[PDB]
């Protein structure tokens, strides 16, 4: 048995146990492994079939899988493609103290503030961006509150929509900077050195989720207010790792916190995975 | 229609104190559940004199 990603399955209507060109029959084992994936994927009362004579049937059934034969077939790519979020090039800022570093940071519109913009919006929470502009994270206002950044919409004037007012922030703080033995360069030797170090921070995400869908594991239905935390840098818990949570997406019991398939099946793949390498991306400043 | 219209003022009650009347207090019958023994004593006390002790 090898590991299922439910956004691979494709369901054939060729023949009874016939897949497509490149494509192997889903097993009954392999089935059960993702169930609750499969059955949400499926009408009240369907039945279609699998590997070495089983079906799997529909949510009005309770999700049974008994031997039988059946027309369709859930079959999985015969080569799957890795769905890993990649890696873009790093982003340098130019030369200067702490609290320059992190303002050059937080006020890029490209680098900066639109992807993490997209991010919440994906995410499900309501009314990001400002009262003057209709597309997300684009009227933002950016204020240095204590030891950290907040951005969030702009609010003068007024609005339509139902609670249009209660805007999501987006907080950055708890920057560090660790510096990597590789970025080493002189000049002459008649000798002044040169290095990179990368930053990392937490970026916390408060607002309330919207009631037609959310990303959230238990689908809350009730517009409540929420906070969350992650981490952008090195790995520390589960809860604040973004990569962590992407890669055990096949592992239904392991979904506690976020669930990126519904992400997924929402926006696409390749947007998804483009906008999680952008919110990711290395950054460095020069020390000398 | 207002510069900062949506901040509103709130208003909090709280600590409710109570000024009793000194002769209108009563109580009902006192009940007891989940006892659990400390400790106990008997004893004797005897007398043997010819006046009471």
């Amino acid at each position: 048995a090898e590991p299922v990603y439910p956004d691979q399955l494709r369901l054939f209507s060729l023949g009874q146990g016939v897949c497509g060109d490149k494509y192997r029959p889903v097993n009954r084992e392999e089935a059960q492994s993702v169930k609750s994936n499969i059955v949400g994927m499926m009408g009240q009362w369907q039945i279609s079939g699998l590997a070495n004579g089983w079906v799997i049937m529909g949510p009005g059934y309770n999700g049974e899988i008994k031997p039988g034969t059946a027309s369709n077939t859930w079959c999985y790519p015969t080569n799957p493609v890795t769905g890993e979020i990649p890696t873009l090039s790093a982003l340098d800022i130019p030369d200067g103290d702490e609290v320059d570093v992190q303002w050059r940071l937080v006020h890029d519109s490209a680098n900066f503030i639109k992807p993490t913009s997209y991010l919440a919006h994906y995410l499900g929470y309501a009314w990001v961006g400002g009262n003057h502009s209709q597309y997300v994270g684009e009227d933002m206002d950016v204020t240095r509150d204590g030891d950290g950044w907040v951005i969030r919409g702009n609010n003068d004037g007024g609005c339509d929509g139902y609670r249009c007012g209660d805007k999501t922030a987006i907080k950055v703080s708890n920057f560090a900077y660790n510096l990597d033995p590789d970025s080493f360069k002189h000049g002459d030797v008649t000798y002044p050195y040169e290095f990179k170090a990368d930053v990392s921070y937490d970026l916390t995400l408060s607002g309330f989720l919207r009631w037609g869908g959310n990303a959230w594991y238990t689908h809350p239905d009730n517009r409540p207010n929420w906070n969350h935390t992650f981490v952008i840098g090195p790995y520390k818990d589960k809860a604040s790792s973004i990569r962590y949570q992407w890669d055990k997406r096949y592992i239904p019991g392991e979904v506690k916190w976020w669930d990126w398939n519904w992400t997924i099946q929402q926006n696409g793949l390749s947007t998804m995975q483009n906008n999680l390498a952008r919110v990711l991306r290395p950054v460095r400043a020069g020390i000398t | 229609d207002g510069y900062r219209c949506g901040d509103k003022t709130a208003i909090k009650v709280s600590n409710f104190a109570y000024n009793l009347d000194p002769d209108s207090f009563k109580h009902g019958d006192v009940t007891q559940s989940d006892r659990q023994l400390v400790k106990t004593v008997v004893g004797w006390a005897v007398n043997d004199s010819d006046t009471p002790q």
